[PDB]
């Protein structure tokens, strides 16, 4: 059959709606060569951190901490680089990303669902199809944030002004 | 992780070459911290 | 001797001697050496089978 | 048949909540690999050595033996001053009861030899304040938890006598934040040496 | 009773005569540090 | 001092020695400027060089006329850091490591394939002996004298002469 995304592009027959927010969309074919729980890890690891980042980037524009000194989020990595905040939030990712590891290597072996960590401490998916349609939103959401994230920062570098006042402005 | 993947790191060059770079890399450690030891100090 | 049995080799020029071995059977013709002996370390021609008389077998 | 303490990783075996403490934390597997008995007698001596030792710290703080060699209130510090002889009758009195408390069973071969020994029961009772029974369970929990709690607390209070010179209360009491431009964390191959 | 007049066990204050909070002078805590850094 | 040497502290030429080794590096720092990665080396090394030997100095060892710190291991206590006692250490970890292999050659044995677990370790049997070897000294004399240590003449294959 065709790919529901692209009419005129077939199937790749890795993505028959195994994974939510399939759309047949794989023209290059990393599904024919590599493993799909793999890739779907990457993908909602990558879009999570998008998602904050966004976040982050406006939220550090409207308020910033009264210990740290006030500046754009980009002079904001190159100063906690060599101040040793950046240093401690690497540190506590990569000890997280420990047990990441071995999450990954438990969806694998077929025992978890690739971006599933049972991190539902508000119990906001109440029912089974409620998760449905939120994961469909986590993915869709997660993919226009990757995009987002790149706007904003290589925006700021052309033009350096950040992404509330780019919109205040011109 | 994978039950032949540590079968395979557990044959005799691999751990040979990790024990060694592991006693090689603490006698570095040693004789950065504390270089030029002729005698026990004592 | 018996089948089954665990022996250890008296003959000097074996390369096993003085090492154990296993009693696999046992000939009941006029032959000269009817107790066949195998063992876990193989010869330096790569043979674990061997030939032997009574008398160059002792029970462990 | 997921973990209690990670409830996305499935729950590792030899943990099967018998033990005080059990709440299913081995991500890493170590118990698949060491046996069980083995790393909860690790645990229990390494809580002990560490409830004694953050209470070492604190009250070393406090009160002192007389002496000028012993008014250390750093601790860090009483490691150097702390009469070398004394020090070193320490580690051997702590071999002796080694080697004693354990009744030559030391080995990670041989210790667990007799089926009646359990793991962190060395029969230390002295006053039996475990010969009640129905606190026995209560008890073990609350050893694991306090040993484990002081495993940290003991991890903090000397890395942060390594990064501020001070005793520990002492430093609560006359706190001083980090410059950053000290204490830089590696480096060594950044600046390609030197 | 094992301790004499001379060679006494030495007993201190770490707290040094000031509180935990809301502080002036050569005394500086951990929580006067926290309201510091909130009021900044 | 002991066989006609000098103590390292008082010979005039390890004070040339380590005279002669500053100048040589100061010589080498003269062609830089004084913020410059290679200045800040030099002065290291510099600094290395004089810890060295006031180390040295001060540690009691022995100098020759040629003025390098020589080595006495006669037996003499006076002495015991530069041979005795660092034999001692050697003789307890190569001892350790005796043993925990030994160890490990006899649990092989009892092994299924006993020549697969000597290519393919078995990584926590094995690290489970390598733990054990602390108390080698005992462990192996008690293995001595309970008669399993040595093995009987009559157990071992020899050449026909
Ligand atoms: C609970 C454990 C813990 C501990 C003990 C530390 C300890 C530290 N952190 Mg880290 N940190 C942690 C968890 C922890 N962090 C976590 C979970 C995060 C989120 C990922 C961070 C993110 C973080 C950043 C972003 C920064 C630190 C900084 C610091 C330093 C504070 C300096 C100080 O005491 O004056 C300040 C005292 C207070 C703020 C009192 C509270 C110190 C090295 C700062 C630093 O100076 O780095 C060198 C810094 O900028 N940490
Ligand atoms: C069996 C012969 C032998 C012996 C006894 C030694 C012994 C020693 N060497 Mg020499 N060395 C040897 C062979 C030997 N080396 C060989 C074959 C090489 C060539 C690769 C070297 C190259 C070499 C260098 C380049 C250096 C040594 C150093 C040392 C010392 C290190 C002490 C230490 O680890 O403290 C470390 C600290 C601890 C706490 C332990 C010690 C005196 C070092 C030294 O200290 O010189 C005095 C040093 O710089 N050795
Ligand atoms: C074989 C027995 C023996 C002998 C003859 C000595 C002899 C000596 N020791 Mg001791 N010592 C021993 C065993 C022994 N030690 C053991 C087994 C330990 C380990 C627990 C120590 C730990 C030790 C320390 C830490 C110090 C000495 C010191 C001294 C010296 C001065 C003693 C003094 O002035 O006493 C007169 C003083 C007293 C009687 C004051 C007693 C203080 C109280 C009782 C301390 C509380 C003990 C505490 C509860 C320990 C519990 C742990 C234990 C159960 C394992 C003296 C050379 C001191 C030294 O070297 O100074 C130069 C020193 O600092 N020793
Ligand atoms: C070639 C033979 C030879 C041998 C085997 C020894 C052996 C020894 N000498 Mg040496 N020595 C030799 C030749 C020799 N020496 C020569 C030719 C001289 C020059 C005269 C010396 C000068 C010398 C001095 C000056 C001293 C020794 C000492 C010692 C003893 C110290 C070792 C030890 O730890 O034991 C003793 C310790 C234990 C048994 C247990 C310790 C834990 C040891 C028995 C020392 C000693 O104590 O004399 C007996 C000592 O002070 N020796
Ligand atoms: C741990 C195993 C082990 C043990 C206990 C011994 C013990 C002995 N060897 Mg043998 N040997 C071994 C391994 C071992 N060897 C290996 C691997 C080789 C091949 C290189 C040899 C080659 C060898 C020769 C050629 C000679 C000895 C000799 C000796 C004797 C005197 C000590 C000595 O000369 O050391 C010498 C040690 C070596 C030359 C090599 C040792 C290499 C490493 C350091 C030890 C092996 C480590 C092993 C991988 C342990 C893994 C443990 C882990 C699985 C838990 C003693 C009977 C001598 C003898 O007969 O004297 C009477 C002698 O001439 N050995
Ligand atoms: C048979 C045995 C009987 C034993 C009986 C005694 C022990 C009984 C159990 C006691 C358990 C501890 C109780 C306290 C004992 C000491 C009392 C005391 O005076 O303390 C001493 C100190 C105060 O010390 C004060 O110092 C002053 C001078 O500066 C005064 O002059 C006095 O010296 C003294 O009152 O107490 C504290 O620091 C308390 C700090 C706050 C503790 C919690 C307060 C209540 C909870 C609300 C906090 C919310 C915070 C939210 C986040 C805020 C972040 C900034
Ligand atoms: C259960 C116990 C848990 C313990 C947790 C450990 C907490 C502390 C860990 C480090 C904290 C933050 C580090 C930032 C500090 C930091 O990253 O500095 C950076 C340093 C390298 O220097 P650079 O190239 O960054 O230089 C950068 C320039 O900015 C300055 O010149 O990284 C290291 O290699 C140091 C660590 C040693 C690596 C080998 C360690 C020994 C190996 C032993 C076997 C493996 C053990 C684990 C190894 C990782
Ligand atoms: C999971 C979990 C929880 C959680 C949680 C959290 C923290 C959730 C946070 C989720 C977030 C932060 C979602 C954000 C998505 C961002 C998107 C879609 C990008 C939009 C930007 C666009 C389209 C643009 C643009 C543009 C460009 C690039 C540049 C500009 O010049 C122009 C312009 C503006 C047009 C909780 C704790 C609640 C509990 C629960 O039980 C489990
Ligand atoms: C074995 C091991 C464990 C462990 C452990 C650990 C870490 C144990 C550490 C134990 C320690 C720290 C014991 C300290 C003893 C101190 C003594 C005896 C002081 C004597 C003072 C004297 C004689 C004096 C004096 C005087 C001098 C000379 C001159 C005057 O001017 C001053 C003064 C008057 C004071 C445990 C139990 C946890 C578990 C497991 O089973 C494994
Ligand atoms: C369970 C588990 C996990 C985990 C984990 C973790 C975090 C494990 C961390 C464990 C720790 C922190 C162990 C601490 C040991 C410290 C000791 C024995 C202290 C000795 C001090 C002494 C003798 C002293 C002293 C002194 C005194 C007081 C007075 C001074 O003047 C002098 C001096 C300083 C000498 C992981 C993540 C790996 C996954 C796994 O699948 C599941
Ligand atoms: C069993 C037995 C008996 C017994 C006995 C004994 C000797 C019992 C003694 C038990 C003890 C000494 C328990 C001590 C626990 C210490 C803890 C939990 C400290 C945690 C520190 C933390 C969390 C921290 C921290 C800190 C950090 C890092 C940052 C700092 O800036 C500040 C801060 C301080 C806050 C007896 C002998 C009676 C007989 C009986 O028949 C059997
Ligand atoms: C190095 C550096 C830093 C950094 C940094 C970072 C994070 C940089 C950011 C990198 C990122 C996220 C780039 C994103 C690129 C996305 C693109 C080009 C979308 C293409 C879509 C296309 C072509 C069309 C798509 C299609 C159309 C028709 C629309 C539908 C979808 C599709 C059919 C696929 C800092 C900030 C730390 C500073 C630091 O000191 C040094």
């Amino acid at each position: 059959d065709f790919s529901a995304a692209v009419p005129f592009l077939k199937r790749p027959s890795n993505l028959d709606g195994a994974y939510i927010g399939d759309v047949g969309f794989d023209p290059l074919g990393f599904s024919d060569v590599f493993d799909l729980r793999v890739l779907r890890e990457a993908e909602l690891k990558h879009g999570r951190f998008a998602m904050l980042a966004v976040l982050g980037f406006i939220v550090q524009e409207l308020y910033t901490f009264p210990f740290f000194p006030k500046m754009a989020p980009v002079d904001a990595h190159d100063y906690f680089v060599k101040q040793g905040g950046g240093s401690q939030i690497i540190f506590w990712i990569s000890f997280v990303e420990l047990f990441g590891v071995v999450a990954l290597f438990e969806t694998l072996q077929g025992k978890r669902e690739p971006g599933d960590f049972a991190f539902d401490p508000l119990g906001l998916a109440k029912d089974e199809a409620t998760l449905e349609r939120y994961r469909l939103a986590e993915v869709k959401h997660a993919r226009l944030a990757m995009i987002a994230i790149g706007g904003f920062i290589h925006q700021y570098w052309v033009t350096k002004q950040t992404v509330l006042e780019q919109l205040g402005n011109f | 992780m994978d039950s032949n993947f540590l079968k395979y790191l557990s044959t005799a060059p691999v751990l040979f070459t990790v024990w060694l770079s592991f006693t090689a890399s603490f006698i570095i450690e040693a004789n950065r911290f504390f270089p030029d030891m002729l005698y026990f100090p004592m | 001797v018996k089948r089954g049995s665990k022996v250890r080799i008296l003959r000097k020029e074996s390369y096993w001697y003085q090492d154990i071995g296993t009693v696999a059977t046992i000939d009941t013709s006029g032959i000269r050496y009817p107790v066949v002996v195998r063992f876990e370390k193989v010869s330096y021609s790569g043979v674990n089978t061997n030939n032997f008389s009574l008398d160059e077998v002792v029970e462990v | 048949a997921k973990s209690k303490a990670v409830p996305f990783l499935s729950q590792p075996e030899a943990l099967d909540g018998s033990m005080a403490g059990d709440v299913g934390f081995d991500p890493f597997g170590i118990s698949s690999v060491i046996d069980i008995k083995w790393l909860r007698e690790s645990e229990l001596k390494h809580g002990r050595i560490c409830m004694l030792a953050a209470t070492g710290c604190l009250v070393q703080e406090v009160v002192h033996l007389p002496g000028p060699a012993f008014s250390q209130k750093m601790a860090l510090n009483a490691w150097a001053a702390a009469p070398r002889g004394g020090m070193i009758s320490i580690l051997v009195a702590i071999g002796l009861i080694e080697m004693i408390s354990n009744r030559f069973a030391l080995t990670a071969t041989d210790m667990f030899a007799n089926p009646n020994r359990v793991p962190g029961d060395l029969g230390f009772d002295p006053l039996s304040l475990g010969a009640n029974p129905a606190n026995r369970a209560r008890f073990e929990l609350s050893e694991v938890i306090h040993g484990r709690a002081a495993m940290m607390g003991f991890s903090g209070m000397v890395h942060q006598m390594i990064v501020s010179k001070q005793a520990p209360i002492e430093q609560l009491m006359h706190f001083k934040a980090v410059d950053s431009s000290l204490m830089k964390l590696g480096g060594a191959a950044g600046n390609l040496g030197y | 009773a094992l301790f004499g007049k001379g060679s006494m066990i030495v007993v201190e204050d770490p707290r040094d005569g000031c509180g935990a909070y809301a502080n002036s002078g050569a005394c500086h805590t951990f929580l006067d540090e926290i309201g510091d850094a909130l009021k900044k | 001092d002991v066989a006609g040497l000098t103590p390292c502290g008082e010979s005039k030429e390890f004070a040339r020695r380590l005279d002669g080794s500053v100048k040589k590096l100061q010589t080498r720092l003269s062609k830089y400027e004084a913020g410059t990665p290679p200045a800040l080396a030099l002065q290291k090394q510099i600094d290395k060089t004089k810890n060295r030997f006031d180390r040295y100095g001060k540690a009691g060892l022995l100098c020759g006329t040629d003025g390098l710190p020589h080595l006495i291991t006669d037996g003499r206590w006076t002495h015991s850091g530069e041979f005795v006692i660092p034999g001692l250490l050697f003789l307890y970890v190569a001892g350790w490591i005796g043993w925990v292999g030994r160890s490990y050659v006899l649990f092989a044995r009892t092994a299924d394939k006993p020549t697969e677990k000597e290519i393919i370790i078995d990584v926590p049997v094995a690290l489970s002996f390598v733990s054990t070897g602390f108390i080698w000294p005992f462990s192996a004399f008690k293995e001595f004298t309970s008669g399993n240590l040595i093995v009987p003449a009559d157990e071992i294959t020899v050449s026909p002469r």
